[PDB]
RNA sequence: CCCGCAGAAGAAGCACCGGCUAACUCCGUGCCAGCAGCCGCGGUAAUACGGAGGGUGCAAGCGUUAAUCGGAAUUACUGGGC
RNA sequence: AAUUGAAGAGUUUGAUCAUGGCUCAGAUUGAACGCUGGCGGCAGGCCUAACACAUGCAAGUCGAACGGUAACAGGAAGAAGCUUGCUUCUUUGCUGACGAGUGGCGGACGGGUGAGUAAUGUCUGGGAAACUGCCUGAUGGAGGGGGAUAACUACUGGAAACGGUAGCUAAUACCGCAUAACGUCGCAAGACCAAAGAGGGGGACCUUCGGGCCUCUUGCCAUCGGAUGUGCCCAGAUGGGAUUAGCUAGUAGGUGGGGUAACGGCUCACCUAGGCGACGAUCCCUAGCUGGUCUGAGAGGAUGACCAGCCACACUGGAACUGAGACACGGUCCAGACUCCUACGGGAGGCAGCAGUGGGGAAUAUUGCACAAUGGGCGCAAGCCUGAUGCAGCCAUGCCGCGUG
């Protein structure tokens, strides 16, 4: 129909390394917001006490001193801790803010360092809120300088914290010079705007100075002034930081303590006063359907063709598929029939919903600059693009973190296992950072996430949603057999003299290995038969004998690979011989040869390729050492250091988690087959069948 | 439920109620009448039939009880207090 | 129950979620079912032109 | 005073119906569970439908106990019965989802919070 | 529903072609890979497998499966037998 | 004029004839799946879990029955910031109207479902012992009194759902009394039974100047008819099984009390010793029936979605109350299973109404629009209510046109 606001809105998402208050700040919000709801509502996620999934809200902020015309907030709490960063690829590809939490203790911390890859990634403008600053060992500027240091970003303080630890009380707007008091009771609300104290004017007569011309290096015509000493009015400083701030080549900091309530609020106001509107920001790239590109660009227009990406998939028990969207461009009203682009398949808008906070509230329609979920949808998974079917655009679809842990699954009760097929399947559409699939070797039902903690929850899902407990273990193993020595004329043969069919076959052959050669084959069958000894009518199958015993050898089972042979010498009756006979003598010739040339069990390799801070290249080299593995290089890649290695599968199981450990958790790694290598003694013996 | 003719139950509670006196009164003079047929007592019998008539009669028009229980009470009573009586 | 996988080349396995769909095969004494590929996890066969309905393969790209 | 052996009536749906005490836990020669103690189960009746099965093996809190409680001043509650309610063998935390039968006032425990929820008394 | 306006423009598939059964060839493959309602095709000139060209049949549907009756006088009263 | 319409083929053998199974060509579908997909018209759309259900809607309506004012309007037992006949505050139920309350009619219709039911039903045909709101034809009544009560008011309890004491009030609420036949009981003589008022307008005459009074329209009581609806009785027909042959104590009949609107072991006491069954009782298994639908030349077989008639059921088991009508889908009580709210003392609820979710599944739709038409509830009416209905949305599911030249 109308609408209201538009263009005043904001879409923000907090994230930042684990506890720091990524959530509890979020509530605070809603409180301030919500004059005259947590978001962790997840029943897991409150018996842990951890973001779990990204919880979105929107309110609406009037700005704390009543200064400003009331501007509507789309806020996205996401998850801390890794394994989950899904949840966050996501919820800052789609919206156009971010605010990064800082513990006023722990300074930026590993995952801090993730999540700022992330924002960078998709070139996210910026601020940043250091909490916590009642608390013990807190240091506001320490944390500024690590931003700079740690993450190589460029902080400029907005602000500066009065006092810390049991002694804060307030901060100082370093722009506006004035030492906010927030008080006692009603929370936060009021002010009295209090000016600097006398403590700290020497360094609150800073700002970083070069805030001021931080703000001057927005425009050199904005600093020519500065230069002649011409002091910038408020307003002008705030377009000059927000415009730098806007084009992610500086951070502001905020500070304050959401526990004590002295200074969620300011930060709010500097979401406003520096975060983007929806048009501030890049129009969209992304391509036409069969044809070729031209980013879909799709202006920040209520006037556009309609076009928004699916982020996040949900299920509520009651009104059934949820499936979130952030609006671009044009228009859905309810009603409306939009194109899945990437799927060639059109969907009907029915009911929507807004997460209000503490209400699913009901709308008609969804502007560009939103983003909601629409209720019902059919086949929308996360990363699709839905557009307007005339007007048809592939939008960019963020990336899919790709798994480092992988397990075995097996359905505790033999019935379950039907179910388990079924949830394992539905949890992965919702989560593409998780994975299922089935052995094609060893057929065993392996899931594999982005780590221990991951993959727990996963399981743990199961349970809670599904009713199917399944216990878990370390996946199996496909080995193979070979011989080492190669085996002298070895005679296989048949004779039935019995009671019909009269059936005779005789084979002498040669079963010498080989080494790693022709993709296909692993397997050489030479026919250096003499002058006839044996028709070439029976050379096929004495070939397609040894086919068969190939198979599950005489070790363990088991693939038989790399063996080549040769024939030599047979013989036949003119015409008792056979088709089976000299196939059968094969399967004779096959054993006893076999048992003869030194059987081994051999184990699968990979190629592994490990990717490490210069910290400790030791303690990685030397696991890699441990898990029975082979080095190969270190290249130096620039600021880590690729380690390359090839270690036995057997052995890399839950890899990722140690890895974690060793590197304080920044180390990737990677790895595929490669080969197959002989099996030390102790491991060979094990593998018994 | 959550239906404002739910003030019906209310009403038809009054009903009962209503219906409940008047009724057991009846059937209690219905009672004596029986009282003298079996004790032998022919004079008492008529005195309570011509007393139990007017209330019988009216409750068949006041509809708690409708016409022909009334007309077979009074009926065949008529036909038992004067069977020896 | 046993059930027949026509036409050449299939995925399936252990855990694959089917179609069933009648119809026997003269060979395979027991065997009374067709698979049905192109429906739920069974992929249609690789590359076939004629008679693709059956077989669940889709039109090749006119 | 439970005891090991011992039948209970089982106070919520579950499925149990009589449950017998195998162990009362909460310390080295403990002798007897009353009161709201927790003791250790095994399931020797069931319904057809059931949440647990015969010859399952769980916990429970006793809920109601022939000799029955104290509490200060002086005065007694005796119930008629032996009840206890099956509690998951890794969480405690009520298995069933109703309550039949009274329950007292010293059950007012953090974790058995969702039984006087439940519950038509005392 | 009527009248204006632009421009062939926005709009063709599915099954089948050994006999029953309307429609035939080359090529690949070689009792393999596979087909198959029924009989039966495949072990080197395959009109039967897979592709192609050609053809027949239906057509915004076409096939396949599931299902009832028919054909079945094969529960026979009509209308069968030992 | 009008149910006037019957096709065979493949396959046993070296070959043949016969027998006989299997198979195919036809038609049909509430279908599904695979590949493909332009439109429209009319129609169809949970066949499985009668599985559980968030949320909204599906039953209201009369101020022309009554006391009434909280809100909305105008008018004000009439007034300001002054913007002197345009206002927005404060008062007045005056009038329109109307929250809550008493009352009345409806909620027993409409709509859903197929669980139960092999005959407590259904179909065809008969029958005698019954009641029947609203609508109706006819005859007369409509006199005079009486005791109460919600609301309300003063205290007072709850987290809520709900209320608790005390006091007052209206009526077409309620109860006597009078009246009392072509009514009920009775052979008769005789006994005995009811009810209510409310509106619109108005000459005089009269007035506490409220009205009386006149008139007109409605409503109330009674009885006999009518109409429609329903209850009850009998006969024949309405699946498979005998690897179910015996069944039966209120059982079968009689008498007399009681009972119901009514006939009746419907009930109770006593008395007879019966009653049913191979023309299938009993007991098992399955099933809602019919009009009809599909197939078939017919006879048959198959079937009971959509439309209409009939029955049954309304979370499960059971029960009555109110009432013309229920043993009540969106009523009550009790028990159960389950779920939900709670400030832990206690409370609440039943989508087989429409839409919609979860679940099951090979599989079946939108949390749309409007009472404008037709039709139902109340109302004098205007009107209000109406997820019946009329339309639209979704799906090639079908039938029929048409196109893609
Ligand atoms: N002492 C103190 N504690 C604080 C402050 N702010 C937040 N916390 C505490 O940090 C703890 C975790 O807060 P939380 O909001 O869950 O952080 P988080 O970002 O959601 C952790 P996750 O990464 O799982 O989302 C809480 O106990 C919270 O009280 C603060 O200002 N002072
Ligand atoms: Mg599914
Ligand atoms: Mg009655
Ligand atoms: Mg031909
Ligand atoms: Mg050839
Ligand atoms: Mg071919
Ligand atoms: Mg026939
Ligand atoms: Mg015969
Ligand atoms: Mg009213
Ligand atoms: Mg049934
Ligand atoms: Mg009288
Ligand atoms: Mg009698
Ligand atoms: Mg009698
Ligand atoms: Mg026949
Ligand atoms: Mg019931
Ligand atoms: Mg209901």
């Amino acid at each position: 129909a109308r609408t209201t606001p538009i263009a005043r809105y904001r879409n923000i998402g907090i994230s930042a390394h684990i506890d720091a208050g990524k959530t509890t700040t979020t509530e605070r919000i809603l409180f301030y917001t919500g004059v005259n709801a947590t978001m962790d509502w997840m029943e897991q996620e409150q018996e842990r006490g951890i973001t779990i999934t990204s919880a979105a809200t929107t309110a609406f902020w009037s700005g704390m001193a009543k200064q400003y015309e009331p501007h509507r907030i789309n806020i996205i709490d996401t998850p801390g801790h890794v394994d989950f960063t899904i949840e966050v690829e996501r919820s800052m590809r789609v919206l156009d803010g971010a605010v990064m939490v800082y513990c006023a203790v722990g300074g930026v911390q590993p995952q801090s360092e993730t999540v700022w890859r992330q924002a960078n990634k998709y070139k996210v403008p910026r601020i940043a809120f250091v909490n916590k600053m009642d608390r013990m060992g807190a240091n506001f500027l320490k944390v500024v300088n690590q931003i700079k240091t740690r993450l190589g970003a460029n902080p400029v303080p907005l602000q500066l914290a009065i006092g810390a630890e049991e002694h804060f009380t307030g901060v100082v707007d370093l722009v506006k010079m004035k030492a906010i008091n927030w008080n006692d009771a009603d929370q936060g609300v009021t002010f009295e705007y209090e000016d600097i104290p006398a403590d700290m004017v020497e360094l609150a007569n800073e700002w970083h100075q070069n805030l001021i011309e931080s703000a001057a290096e927005a425009s050199e015509e904005l600093m020519e002034k500065y230069l002649g000493g011409e002091e910038l009015t408020e307003a002008e400083i705030k377009g000059a930081l927000r415009q730098r701030v806007l084009n992610n080549e500086i951070i502001l900091v905020t500070c304050g303590s959401a526990f004590k309530n002295k200074g969620v609020q300011a930060m709010l106001d500097a979401v406003i006063d520096y975060l983007p509107s929806p048009v501030d920001v890049p129009a969209i790239n992304g391509i036409l359907d069969d044809g070729k590109d031209t980013p879909a660009e799709r202006h920040a227009s209520d006037d556009e063709p309609f076009s928004a990406l699916a982020f996040k998939i949900a299920t509520d028990p009651f009104v059934g598929n949820l499936t979130f969207f952030r609006v671009y461009s044009g228009v859905v009203n309810s009603g409306d029939t939009v194109l899945n682009s990437v799927k060639a398949a059109r969907e009907r808008f029915g009911r929507i919903v807004q997460m209000h906070a503490n209400k699913r509230e009901e709308i008609k329609e969804v502007r560009a600059g939103d983003i909601a979920a629409a209720i019902g949808l059919k086949d929308v998974t996360t990363g699709d693009t839905l557009c307007d079917p005339d007007a048809p655009i592939i939008l960019e679809r963020m990336e899919f973190p790709e798994p480092v842990i992988s397990i075995a699954v097996e359905p505790k009760t033999k019935a379950d296992q039907e179910k388990m097929g079924l949830a394992l399947g539905r949890l992965a559409k919702e989560d593409p950072s998780f994975r299922v699939w089935t052995d094609e070797e060893s057929n065993q039902t392996i899931i594999a996430g982005m780590g221990e903690l991951h993959l727990d929850i996963i399981v743990d899902r199961m349970k809670r949603e599904f009713n199917v407990e399944a216990n878990v273990g370390k996946p199996q193993v496909a080995y193979r057999e070979t011989i080492r020595q190669k085996v002298t004329d070895v005679e296989g043969k048949h004779a039935k003299q019995s009671g019909g069919r009269g059936q005779y076959g005789h084979v002498v052959i040669d079963m010498y290995p080989l080494e790693p050669g022709s993709n296909p084959k692993g397997y050489e069958f030479i026919n250096d038969i003499k002058g006839g000894v044996i028709p070439g009518e029976y050379i096929p199958a004495v070939d397609k004998g040894i086919q068969e015993q190939l198979k599950a050898g005489p070790l363990a089972g088991y693939p038989v690979v790399d063996m080549g042979i040769r024939l030599h010498f047979g013989s036949y009756h003119d015409v008792d011989s056979s088709e089976l006979a000299f196939k059968l003598a094969a399967s004779i010739a096959f054993k006893e040869g076999f048992k003869k040339a030194k059987p081994v069990l051999l184990e699968p390799i990979m190629k592994v390729e490990v990717e490490t801070p210069e910290e400790n290249t030791g303690d990685v080299i030397g696991d890699l050492s441990r898990r029975r593995g082979m080095l190969k290089g270190q290249e130096s890649e620039v600021t880590g250091v690729k380690i390359h290695a090839e270690v036995p599968l057997s052995e890399m199981f839950g890899y990722a988690t140690q890895l974690r450990s060793l590197t304080k958790g920044r180390a990737s790694y990677t790895m595929e087959f490669l080969k197959y290598d002989e099996a030390p003694s102790n491991v060979a013996q094990a593998v018994i069948e | 439920n959550i239906k404002s003719a739910k003030k019906r139950a209310i009403q038809s509670e009054k009903a009962r109620k209503h219906n409940a006196s008047r009724r057991s009164m009846m059937r209690t003079f219905i009672k004596k009448v029986y009282a003298a047929i079996e004790a032998g007592d022919k004079a008492a019998a008529q005195k309570a039939f011509n007393e139990m008539q007017p209330i019988v009669d009216r409750q068949a028009a006041k509809g708690l009880i409708h016409k022909n229980k009334a007309a077979r009470h009074k009926a065949n009573l008529t036909a038992q207090i004067n069977k020896l009586a | 129950v046993t059930s027949y996988i026509g036409g050449e080349g299939h995925n399936l396995q252990e855990h694959s979620v089917i179609l069933i769909r009648g119809g026997r095969v003269k060979d395979l004494p027991g065997v009374r079912y067709h698979t049905v590929r192109g429906a739920l996890d069974c992929s249609g066969v690789k590359d076939r032109k004629q008679a693709r309905s059956k077989y669940g393969v889709k039109r090749p790209k006119a | 005073m439970i005891q090991e052996q011992t039948m209970l009536n089982v106070a919520d749906n579950s499925g149990a119906r009589r449950v017998m005490c195998i162990k009362v836990l909460g310390g080295s020669h403990r002798r007897y569970a009353g009161v709201g103690d927790i003791i250790k189960i095994t399931i020797k009746e069931a319904i057809p439908r059931g949440k647990v099965k015969k010859g399952d093996v769980l916990k429970a809190v006793v809920v109601r106990t022939k000799k029955g409680v104290r509490r200060p001043d002086g005065s007694v509650i005796r119930f008629d019965g032996n009840a206890c309610v099956l509690l998951n063998n890794n969480s405690e935390q009520p298995i069933g989802t109703r309550i039949f039968g009274p329950v007292t006032r010293e059950l007012r425990s953090e974790k058995f919070m969702k039984i006087i929820s439940l519950a038509p008394e005392v």
